[PDB]
Formats: C-alpha cells, structure tokens, sequence
C-alpha cells in the first residue's frame, strides 16, 4: 500500500513535468514562430571522432535561417525558486546582521578565522627553490586559493607554459607550471578549465611574451 | 604430559608432509615444462596446439565474436598486445590445431578484454622477444647468405 | 578588496625552506 | 621481427620464423 | 594590467559543448512572479558546508561601514 | 521510506550537481564567450 | 559460484 | 605508485566516487580533500637473513626429498569452499572478494595429464625580439626528464 | 548465405514487428498466425519444464535407490569442526550458504558449520587431531602405555560427513560476512605492523646473482598461486615483460616469467600482499643496447 | 565507434516518397529500396530498441571494426628514431595508461554503509598518518548518498513492485546513460506484462498437463 501510493506520487511528479515540458515547449514555439520555419531533424554527427566521451546526435532546430538549442523546463523552474530561496537567506542574514551587533562581530570573528586558517593552509604548501631562486608553489593547491579568491593577478606566459600568480597580502609573483597540471587534472578539464575558471570569476590574467 | 609429546611429533610430520607435497607439486610442474620443451623439438607436437600450423588470418569482429562464445581458449601473444594470435580445432578422428595471427588488434578493447579473457583463458604462451642477439644473428647470417651466394 | 585588506593587516609568518 | 612494408609501414610481429 | 584575447589558443569542442549546455541550463529566462522553493535538508546541508548561505560582508552598502 | 521523502524532490533530475557557482559568476561565464548568440 | 556479499541479496 | 595506486594517495577517492560512472566542472573538491588533510598520528641493508634463508632451504631438502623418495612413484606412460581463503592476511581475504565476486575463476592449472605429459605420479638585437614574437609555440601537442634529452642527444651523436 | 542475409534483414524484423505488442494487447483482434505463435511459446515451456523436471528429479532416485540397495558425541563432533574451522580460517570472515531449492528459491543453512565458527558457546587433545594416521597412533599409543572402536565410530561418521557435505555442495550459493573491526585490527596488525626487515632487499639479490640460474614458469600457474598468497616477493622488470621472484619455499628460489599486461595483475598482486619493489639499472646498461 | 565496434549497424528508412495513388505498405517501401528512393539511415545497435532493425555490416569498418587513424598520414608514418633497439619503460607506461585498473569490482562492492565507511573514510587516515576534517566528511558521505540513489530506484524497480513502471521511469529520468544499458528495464513494458501473464497460463496449462497424463495409467 505504502510502494503503491510512491509509485502513483512519482507517475504524478512525472506527469507534471512532462506536462510543463510540454507547455515550455508551446511557449517556446509561439515566442519564436516570428522569426522562421521550424526544421525539426535529428542531425547525425559529423565527428566520428567523438572519443572524448562526446554526447552524439546534435539536434539541430532552425526556426529558418537561425540557431536555437532546446532547453530543459522543470529544472530551470527548480533553480529560479533555489535562487530565490538563496537570495531571501542572504537577505534576511544581512538584515539580522544589521539589526544585530554581537553576533556580528562574532560572525566577522568566524570569518576572520575562516581566512587565517586558509591562508596558513594555502602558505604551509609551499617552497623557495633556491637552485634556481624563485617561489614555487605546488600548482594543485592553486584552484584552491581560486575557490576561496586568494588570487590579486595572473600573468601568463606566451605558448601558456607557466604562470606568474600573485597572492593577496604577499609581495611575491610565484612560478607555477601547468604540464604537470594538465598530466594530473586530464580528467576534469585541465588549464582550459583552470583559465575559463579565472575568467569566470574576474581574476585580472595579462597575457605577457617572455 | 607425554600425550603433548605425542601432539608436537604428530604436528611435525604435518609440516613436513606439507613441505614435500609443495615440493611434488613445484617437481611436477617443472616436470610438465621440460616434457613440453622435450616432446616438441622431436616433431611429436606438431600440428598440435602448442606448435600449430599457419592459416588464414581474422579480424577484430570475428575474434571478439570468438571470445564472446568461449571457443578461442590458446593463444600466443606478441608485442606489447599489438599481434595475438588465435589457436583453434579443426576436424581433420583426428583432430588438429591451427593457428589465425588475428588482425589490428585496434588499440584499447583490453580492458574488455582481460575482463572477458580471464574467464575463458587456460594457458598463455607469449613468446616475450630479445632484440641485441637478435640483431646480431641477423646481421651475421645476412652476411653468411651473400657470402656464401658469391 | 576586503579579504586583501583582512589578508594585509595579519600577514603570514611561515618557513618551509626547500 | 619488425617488417618494412612499401610505402613506409613498419608492421610488428611475433616471435620469429 | 587587465587585457584578453577573443582568439585563444585553447581546445574547440570542450568549448562548445560547454556552451551548449550553458544555454542548456539557462538559457536566457528569467521569472519575477514567483516566490521562493524550500530544498531538501541535502541540499540546504550541501550548500551550507559550501558557504553559498554565507551573507554579503564584501560589498560596502552597510556589511562593513560599521566595521 | 526514509530517503522517499526526499527522493521525491530529488527524483527532480539534478539541480545540485547543476549549480556549481554564483549567479553573478554564471552571468559573466554567459556575457564572457563569444558573440554568436 | 563465486562471493555474494550480502547487499546482493538483501538489497 | 602509479603501478599500485592503493598505497598499500588522494587520488584513490576521486577516482571511485566522481570518476566511474560532460564538463563536470569539479576540481575544486580533489584540492579540499587533499588539503583538508592535517598529518596528526637508518640507511643500512642488511644481507644475512635472505642469505640463511635459502641454506635452511638446502639443509630441508634432503628430508623432505628423501620422504617423497620412499613414499611416491612415478610411471612412464574440510574449509571454507573457495580456494583463495587458504593462508592469507585477513586483508588479504577482504581485498580479494571484492575481485572474486566477478572472478571467480582461478584458471586452475592443477591438470598436467595429457598427452603431452605421458608420465603419471602415483601416490601411496634589432629583429631578435622581432623572433621571440613571432614563433608559434602556443599549441603544445606533445604529451619526460632533462637526462632522457641527455641520453638522446648522445644516441644521435 | 545468400538466403540467409535476406532472412535475418527482413523476415525476423518483421517477425518482431507482427509480434510487436501494440496489437497483441488487444485481446479482440488476434490472428490465427498470432494464436499459432502463443502455442509454439507454451508448447516450448511445456517441453522444457518437463525435461527439467525429469533431469532434476532422476539422479535424486539415482541415489535413493544406491542408498537402499547398499543398506564421539554430536557436540563433540561439532566441537572437533570447531577447532578444524578455527584452525583453517582466520577471525573476521563469516560464511553463510544458502541451498538451491527444486522449486527456485534459495533458502538458509542455519546448520552451516561456517556460520558459528568463532562463536564461543589428555586424551581429547587427540580427539581432536584427524592429521596422523590411525596405525601410527596405535604404535605411539602402545609406546606411551596407555578404544580402537571409539576412532572406528569416528571414522564412520567422519566420512559420513564428508558424504553429506560432498552432496550438500552441488546446488549451493555462497555469501561473505565480515567483522570490520576485525579486519581493521589485522590492517593495524600486519599492514601498519608489518615490521620485517627486508624493506627494499628484493632486486639487488637480481643485481648481485647475476650468475645464478633461473627455469621458466607459467602465467596461470603463477595467478593460481597468487591468489592462495604464497608469494612474498614480486620484482618486476622495466619493460612489463620479465619478472624474478624470490618465492619463499621450494628449490630454485627464484624463476623467470614473462607477462601480458592486464590491470588484474595489479589487483591480484595486491589482493595477495605482496611487497613490490623497482629494480633500476643505470644509463650505461641501456647505452651499450 | 558508429558500429561500436560490433560492426553490424541497424539500417532504416526515414522517409519515402510514396508515389500519389498508392499505401504505405512493406512492399512498396521495398520497391523504392530496390530502386533506392527512401533514405537508407544507419543506426548504431548502442541505442537498444524494442524493434530488432534489419542489421547489416557497417559500412565504415568493412566488417572489421578496426579503423586506422586519417591524422596520421602517409608522408608521416614514418620515424626515423632508434626506438626498436631502445624501447624504454616509457613505452611500457604509454601502453599501460588506457586501462584504468577497474575500481568497478570495489565500486560494486561499496552499495553498503560499513564497506564505502572503511573505504571512504577511515583506511586513508590509518595508512597516511592523518585525520580528515569535519566538513570534508560531510561533503564526502553527502555527495556518497546523491551518488548511491541510483541503485537504491533500481533495486526498487527490480522487485517487480505494483505499479513498478512509475519508478521506472524515475530510473530512467534520475540517470540517462546508465539507463540505457541496464536489463532491468524493460523497453515495452506491455510487453513483458503480458509476456508474463502468458507464461503464467502457460505454467497452468503445464501443470494441468502433467497431472492429467497420470490418469492413463492403472
Ligand atoms: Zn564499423
Ligand atoms: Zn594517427
């Protein structure tokens, strides 16, 4: 009785999202019938290279001579209400942290060791090479102080060989390799990811020939 | 008391009884090893599995169709998995061994298929190559050829 | 900048020669 | 051992012979 | 200083398929007249152990003016 | 039965795994690639 | 047969 | 280390939780594992055991070559079911299940009695900038050590 | 070949699509080809339910009628596999069976001698010790000074036993259980503790008895006695196509192998505990090839 | 990769151009097969359909399923390095990086709290020297249990539940690509339901049959 009404809540669930997808799709059609005509058809790949584990069959929609990707519908409906849920949080720790003194001063307390605990972290990992005299640091801790913004400028080398990184608080540009970074991340994404991930967040990157 | 005698000679000849049938088994695997090595250079194994006769090739297809069945079950294998070949029955009752060098092996299906050799696989014979006197008596004979020619 | 500035006014203190 | 097909294909082999 | 280049010497495909599945996320719809969804006690769990719940003392409205 | 309550929810594809980074972040990550549109 | 840890059979 | 990964060192949980199964966007997690880590818990080879080892070996053989001697001949022409159990570490046993659930097979070469075996036992300056800028090196597409150049350098010469 | 490519192109294909079922779930439209076909499926689960039944059911008869035609306490006997069980597997390891029932349904042996093994509940020390023959231990009993039906009696049910385990063991599945904190303690005990002296002396031996001899070994050979974990030394060459053991009974010590490459190489060679060690040469050895 | 490998690859026809007068029957279709005016489509056999197409040889792989690489060219399969008399472990390495050394046996041994708790948690603190800390646990065993829901709906699925369909289709909608490969899910569920019903009339009809042949003998 209990797995019966699971399955009739999940056949539910499911009939509402194919419902919506439907009414997105209808949306969507009625938005954009004022440009073209639709040429509906399930392209077959052109690669056959695809080893990279590529998805195949790049559906193409032209609405005449246009582009347009179909998109999801209930998961972009989930994460507007999360980020309207993300948003009124933030809000409403802002107003009790303006109405409140004491823990806020306990919360930048919190976050002032937060910040000291990861800058010990991010410091005990790393050396002065003195053979040939420069700061180096281990490359993998990098994205870390990518995460948590510890990164003031990058300047990267022409041929994208090596780095010149500066961190916040500190006067030293370290020297951080990136063959090794790409023979230790091939899996994730490797400097492509790591660049697009400075670009993402607005870290300064100068592009310099040596 | 002396019944603890008793138990401690009787746990000695359990090691040691232990110890020669190890020994037996490791004599009779060598043993095996020096009948093949002996029994084949006399022309006794020929056309048997162990040293079988040249036939036509196979493909890629064919021999995963092969595996996927359990039927090739003795194989030779060379070059860091770039050549393997196929030994397999025939009804000649005489029965004998043929061998099919199977073709562009292409470069990755091993993960597949050690997953799917292992289950079916008896006996491996890969005849792992030297490369200097290799060299050496090709080098040697190709003069010893011309030489003798003029 | 206010992690930089929380970052400036409690600089680090390390060794770790190599 | 390692055989020089025309065109320039060196083709790897078994053992020997 | 800070300068970029549109013509990187960077992979192609990685690219485009993380185009394609940003506007496959996203696309470019935006709601107003909505109200806000209660997530499951995993994800709200998730999301505090990444600090996205962490407020605003970055900017200077009125987060660090007093302090 | 336990894990049913919010199975529910998360029987809704994956939104977690699909939210990796800010708003803002997602804006410039959108206005930062080229301009095909 | 080969090894059936128990999550094979009770789950 | 990279013959046997498990270390008999972070990159043992990365690659059984995220990477068996496009972008996947997460490197940031391999870093929080691995720094979220905090370290809290005689130069000399000695030759003589390995060397007495294999004389105990000698001294053995007689025994136990004299007792196959006077009980076997050769002719011209109980515990738990699975054989792996036998005489191990308990961790031993614990890793080898994980593999023994889809290989159960020991490929048992116990038979040697063929035709091929006929014996049978019997028991009983100017432009030089100009040259800096205008080389293409941006596209590596390589994919070693200094000392390798080394030794390939003194192969061609 | 020629009518057999147009056969697997179209006919079956079309089999499939006539047997496709967005017509057969209509009850009220079935051809007479389509009752012909539910005939031919019904006919041959008859057939083969039956010829099961019959395989299944002729030896059970087989051996109740060897059984006619050929016709020391229990706990002490339980106790005697008690100490066999713990004599052979080490603590931390369960085993449960389960037996294959005529019907299809696997059911618990909670009769399993493997399933309260470890469990707690001068002439007995003997008692329990089957490992030395019957004549000897009259010969050494008549020379302590110090019945015969008593080990005739164990003798009887002893193989009574193995017959019944013998017929026990051919429809019968098997599952693990383990201990953890039992297996963590052998972990603490032999993996963190495994204190002996030969950290790195495995491939230098190669280097120094450069003059000794080693005769071939064979793969399948070696895995089998890997898995049974009688091997404390594993040295591999460079290349992935050599080994030289350093095996710890038997004579020669050590052997040649050569191997193909397969990653349940790496996993039976850790899931036996085997040390692993790298035997580098120097340039010069790689210069003079 | 079109065949996968298999080198057998379904062929279909999208669309034909019926002539104005006749019916979409089989024959035609054949008809303008034969004169080729219907569009011949390749299909790999990955994508696992209800309907076994007419599967012939790929025309790519000529049967083989080997495909020499069109990067490298003629003019450049050649080396001219001392690489056959050298080969150094680093060949070895290069050969021995594409085969993953399957943690799938482990893996499919971690579907339990105690096991991927030792695995996941504990037996790198003990053998490194070191302790984890309390949100890497956290985002460890949360990531664990989104990871572990899969198998959890498909162990649902496999008991045959009433109404099981709708948790099938929260199978295939929770994770695609391993969706696609799984037997656990039937393609055409009425099929299999009244494939069921069949062999449950046609185990009656059996037992009716096996005990009525015992009433001609006595
Ligand atoms: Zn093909
Ligand atoms: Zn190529």
């Amino acid at each position: 009785r209990d797995s019966v009404d699971f399955s009739l809540r999940i056949k539910k669930r499911l009939e509402e999202s194919k419902k919506l997808q439907r009414d997105l799709q209808n949306r969507i059609r009625k938005r954009m019938k004022k440009f073209g005509e639709e040429k509906l058809f399930v392209q077959k790949t052109p690669e056959g290279e695809a080893v990279k584990g590529f998805p195949e069959a790049e559906v193409k929609w032209m609405f005449g001579e246009k582009e347009v990707v179909v998109p999801k519908a209930i998961q972009l409906h989930l994460r507007h209400g999360w980020k309207k849920w993300q948003e009124e949080a933030k809000a409403d720790l802002k107003q009790k942290l303006l109405e409140d003194v004491d823990f806020g001063k306990q919360y930048i307390a919190q976050r002032q060791e937060q910040v000291l605990l990861d800058r010990d972290r991010v410091v005990s990992k790393t050396w002065y090479n003195e053979d040939k005299s420069r700061w180096e640091m281990d490359p993998m801790a990098v994205p870390y102080a990518v995460s948590r913004k510890l990164i003031d400028s990058a300047r990267i080398r022409h041929d994208y060989a090596v780095m010149y990184v500066a961190l916040k608080g500190d006067d030293k540009e370290f020297y951080v390799d990136i063959k090794e970074y790409e023979m230790l991340f091939e899996k994730f994404g490797g400097f492509d990811a790591l660049y697009l991930k400075m670009l993402a967040c607005g870290i300064p990157t100068s592009v310099h020939l040596m | 008391k002396l019944r603890e005698t008793e138990r401690e000679r009787l746990s000695n000849m359990e090691e040691l009884e232990r110890k020669a049938n190890v020994q037996l088994e490791r004599q009779l695997v060598m043993a095996s090893d020096w009948s093949r090595t002996l029994l084949t250079m006399r022309g006794k194994l020929k056309g048997t599995e162990w040293d079988p006769e040249t036939s036509h090739r196979i493909n890629f297809s064919d021999f995963m169709k092969l595996l996927d069945s359990n039927s090739v079950q003795y194989m030779e294998y060379s070059n860091y998995g770039q050549t393997i070949s196929v030994i397999l029955p025939y009804y000649k009752k005489e029965i004998i061994f043929r061998r099919h060098i199977v073709d562009r092996m292409p470069i990755d299906g091993w993960n597949d298929v050690w997953k799917k050799l292992h289950q079916q696989i008896v006996n491996v014979e890969v005849f792992n190559v030297d490369v200097v006197p290799a060299e050496v008596y090709t080098t040697v004979a190709t003069f010893v050829v011309w030489s003798m020619r003029l | 900048x206010f992690l930089n500035n929380l970052l400036k006014v409690m600089v680090x203190f390390l060794x770790x020669x190599x | 051992l390692t055989v020089l097909i025309k065109r320039g294909i060196l083709i790897l082999i078994h053992k020997k012979a | 200083e800070i300068h970029l280049k549109i013509v990187p010497p960077l992979d192609k495909v990685f690219l485009r398929w993380l185009a394609r599945d940003l506007q496959r996320v996203h696309g470019f719809k935006p709601k107003n007249n909505t109200r806000a969804i209660t997530p499951p006690d995993s994800y709200i769990e998730f999301m505090r152990l990444n600090g996205s719940l962490d407020v605003d003392l970055d900017d200077p409205d009125l987060a660090h003016l007093f302090k | 039965x336990x894990v049913x309550x919010x199975l529910l929810n998360x029987v809704f594809x994956x939104x977690x795994l699909x939210h990796g980074r800010x708003x803002q972040x997602x804006x410039x990550l959108y206005n930062l690639m080229x301009x095909f549109x | 047969x080969x090894v059936y840890v128990l999550v094979i059979k009770v789950k | 280390k990279g013959l046997l990964p498990i270390p008999m060192i972070n990159r043992l949980i990365v690659s059984l939780l995220y990477l068996t199964k496009i972008r996947s966007f997460f490197s940031d997690r391999w870093s929080e594992l691995h720094l979220g880590s905090n370290p809290t818990e005689e130069q000399d080879v000695s030759f003589v055991p390995s060397r007495r080892s294999e004389n105990k070996e000698i001294v053995n053989i007689f025994k136990i070559i004299t007792y196959l001697q006077n009980t076997v001949s050769i002719h011209p022409i109980w515990l738990n079911p699975v054989k792996p159990f036998q005489r191990s570490s308990l961790i031993s046993s614990f890793s080898k299940a994980n593999r023994l659930r889809f290989l159960n097979n020991p490929h048992h070469f116990c038979f040697y009695c063929n035709k091929r075996f006929p014996f049978y036992v019997e028991k009983a300056l100017i432009s030089e900038i100009s040259s800096k800028s205008l080389h293409n090196l941006l596209l590596s597409e390589e994919m070693r050590s200094p000392n390798v150049r080394e030794v390939l350098y003194s192969i061609l010469f | 070949h020629h009518e057999l490519t147009r056969f697997k192109n179209e006919t079956v294909p079309s089999f499939i699509d006539w047997n496709k079922w967005e017509h057969w779930k209509d009850i009220r439209n079935w051809d007479g080809k389509r009752v012909a076909a539910l005939f031919i499926y019904a006919f041959a689960l008859l057939l083969s339910c039956q010829r099961v039944y019959v395989a299944i059911q002729a030896p059970r008869v087989e051996r109740e009628r060897r059984e006619l035609t050929e016709s020391p306490s229990p706990g002490n006997i339980e106790k005697f596999k008690r100490n066999m069980w713990r004599k052979a597997t080490p603590k931390g390891l369960k085993l449960k069976r389960f037996i294959e029932a005529p019907d299809g349904t696997l059911v618990h042996d909670s009769s399993y001698v493997g399933e309260n093994a470890w469990d707690d509940d001068l002439k007995k020390i003997i008692g329990r010790n089957a490992r030395i023959q019957t004549e000897a231990k009259k010969k050494l009993s008549q020379d302590l000074g110090v019945w015969r039906e008593r080990l005739a009696t164990w003798k009887e049910m002893l193989e009574r036993e193995k017959l019944s385990e013998q017929l026990n063991s051919s429809a019968a599945k098997y599952v693990v259980e383990f201990d953890m904190k039992e297996v963590e303690k052998s972990l603490r005990e032999d993996v963190i503790g495994r204190t002996s002296e030969t950290e790195g002396t495995r491939a230098l031996w190669i280097s120094k008895r450069w003059w000794r001899y080693r005769p071939k070994l064979p793969y399948t050979y070696f895995l089998q006695k890997l898995d049974s974990s009688e091997v404390a030394a594993v040295v591999f060459t460079e290349d992935l196509k050599r080994l030289y053991v350093t095996m710890k009974e038997g004579f020669p010590l050590e052997y040649i192998v050569d191997i193909p490459l397969d990653p349940y190489l790496f996993e039976t060679i850790c899931n036996a505990g085997v040390e692993v060690d790298l035997l580098q040469k120097r340039q010069i050895h790689y210069f003079m090839k | 990769t079109m065949c996968k490998g298999t080198g057998s690859v379904h062929y279909q026809i999208k669309d034909y151009n019926l002539r104005s007068g006749e019916k979409p029957t089989a024959d035609c279709v054949a008809d303008a097969i034969v004169e080729n005016r219907a569009e011949l489509v390749h299909l790999p056999s990955s994508f696992n359909h209800s309907a076994p197409l007419p599967s012939k040889d790929c025309p790519t792989c000529d049967g083989t399923g080997a495909m020499s690489c069109t990067e490298c060219k003629n003019k450049l399969q050649v080396r001219i390095s001392a690489d056959d008399i050298m080969e150094p472990p680093w060949k070895a390495y290069n050969v021995l990086k594409k085969m993953d050394y399957p943690y799938e046996h482990i893996v499919h041994s971690m579907k339990d709290p105690s096991i991927a708790n030792f695995w996941l948690i504990t037996l790198p603190q003990i053998v490194g020297g070191f302790d984890y800390d309390e949100d890497v646990k956290k985002k460890i065993w949360w990531q664990y249990e989104e990871s572990m829901r899969y198998d959890q709906l498909r162990d649902l699925v496999a008991k045959r539940n009433p109404g099981w369909e709708y948790l099938q289709d929260a199978l295939v909608s929770i994770d695609p690509v391993r969706a696609r490969e799984d037997p656990v899910i039937v393609k055409n569920v009425p099929y299999y339901k009244a494939k069921k019903s069949l062999e449950a009339e046609s185990q009656k009809k059996a037992q009716k049959g096996s005990r009525q042949r015992k009433w001609w003998f006595f």
